[PDB]
């Protein structure tokens, strides 16, 4: 039976260490997401792009719409991969962890934490861009011409079962902790002290579930079984922007 | 490319 002893206070600052640090680095949470799509917010309401003519009165507030939005997406995921960064910095023991290990982790898990987050962002209808400002449609994505009309939707369809689960930020923050320690990375020098942390985070996040979630019982489960679904999305992902490279950032260059 | 900002960002 569970007790309130040292070792779950213990799981209990660290999920309020990682919320907090989460907090700092991610300027749109899902909390605030969450209120603007349900118009539940004081806060400036989004301009909605649904179609050609919302877009070119959007960019208000490269020559071809489909190609002009692909480089928003690729300027967003830039400063995305630099706030996962700053998270990672905070998880204990990452920073400990040696450097070469730390990039690997960071590489091969920011797009499973990028498309993990964005469905914090988005609904049945579309996803919030310029940190809540505008709200872009799922069909008028889907509208853009090929490869361009199929890049986001793979991403929707993960979000719409995600949501289903109904994580809020303390879930997320330990989630995306879970991922990012992942021991299973190409190219890793030592795995035995990113499993060690990695086991701690599990237990934090099981723990988190159990006291937020009293519907789920098996929510854990199936948490990990979504980080299975992300494996996937991202695989789809880089072979679509492979694709994309043979077929058509301001920091890059320095 | 995605290093290159990694690196940047850890130091």
């Amino acid at each position: 039976h569970m007790q309130l002893n040292p070792e779950s206070a213990d799981l209990r600052a660290l999920a309020k260490h990682l919320y907090d640090s989460y907090i700092k680095s991610f300027p749109l949470t899902k909390a605030k997401a969450r209120a603007i799509l349900t118009g539940k917010t004081t806060d400036k309401s989004p301009f909605v792009i649904y179609d050609m003519n919302s877009l070119m009165m959007g960019e208000d507030k490269s020559k071809e719409v489909a190609i002009r939005i692909f480089q928003g997406c690729q300027f967003r995921s830039v400063e995305a991969v630099q706030e996962i960064t700053e998270y990672a910095k905070s998880i204990p023991g990452f920073v400990n962890l040696d450097l070469n290990d730390q990039v690997t982790l960071l590489k091969y898990g920011v797009h499973e934490i990028i498309y993990t987050m964005l469905a914090s962002l988005m609904n049945k209808d579309g996803v919030l861009i310029s940190e809540g400002q505008g709200f872009m449609t799922r069909e008028f994505l889907k509208s853009l011409r090929k490869p361009f009309g199929d890049f986001m939707e793979p991403k929707f369809e993960f979000a719409v079962k995600f949501n289903a689960l109904e994580l809020d930020d303390s879930d997320l923050a330990i989630f995306i902790a879970v991922i990012i320690l992942s021991g299973d990375r190409p190219g890793l020098l030592n795995v035995k002290p990113i499993e060690d942390i990695q086991d701690n985070l599990l237990q934090a996040l099981e723990l988190q579930l159990k006291l937020n979630h009293p519907e789920s019982s098996q929510l854990f489960a199936k948490l990990l079984q979504k980080m299975t679904d992300l494996r996937q999305i991202v695989t789809e992902h880089v072979q679509l922007l492979q694709v994309i490279k043979k077929t058509e950032h301001p920091l890059l260059q320095e | 490319g995605l290093e290159a900002i990694i690196r940047k960002a850890l130091m």
